[PDB]
């Protein structure tokens, strides 16, 4: 008797967990990614304004 | 342009898996972080000229004044950049997150957790 009950109890929550983790992951990593892709571009930018002021002033 | 910053959240950042853009993130972190600190370095601007003096002992002071007026007038364009397609190279592997596993996962989570109750009985 007891065997099959524990087999079901494992499988049901398992499925919850793994999907809820799969959802949560992709949301977070991309919304994070969204902003990382900024940050990359734009860093370049501030550098060149910084640099210009030195460069001309020299 | 100048510096920008969005949602730099490094742990999930690399994590992506659109594979030809997956690999990029792992490096793009370090390229970025190096970047971030390297900007965090510089001065922005340098001095403002003591023009009153440079006339004094550049007594070719037409040159001084020419360059003085030019410097007083001289206002740089800003830089070039081009990867504001990354904004949208995001939205694609911005729907991947959405569609693929937004919806998949809600769907899947529904049947499973629901699937807890009935077989909990």
């Amino acid at each position: 008797q007891l065997e099959e009950v524990k087999q079901a109890s494992i499988k049901q929550i398992q499925d919850a967990i793994d999907m809820e983790k799969s959802q949560q992951a992709l949301v977070q990593k991309r919304h994070y990614l969204f902003d990382v892709q900024r940050n990359n571009i734009a860093m370049a930018l501030e550098v060149t304004y910084r640099e210009r002021l030195h460069r001309v002033y020299r | 342009r100048k510096l920008a910053l969005k949602t730099i959240d490094w742990v999930a950042f690399g994590e992506i898996i659109p594979r030809n853009q997956k690999a990029v993130a792992n490096s793009l972190k370090s390229w970025n972080e190096t970047l971030t600190s390297r900007l965090a370095t510089l001065p922005e601007k340098p001095p403002a000229i003591d023009w009153a003096y440079y006339k004094a002992n550049v007594a070719k002071a037409g040159l001084v004044d020419d360059f003085e007026k030019k410097f007083n007038a001289l206002k740089v364009p800003i830089p070039e950049d081009k990867y504001t397609a990354q904004v949208d190279a995001e939205e694609k592997e911005d729907v991947k997150s959405c569609a693929e596993f937004l919806t998949q996962s809600k769907t899947r989570i529904q049947e499973y957790e629901k699937e807890l109750e009935k077989m909990r009985n």
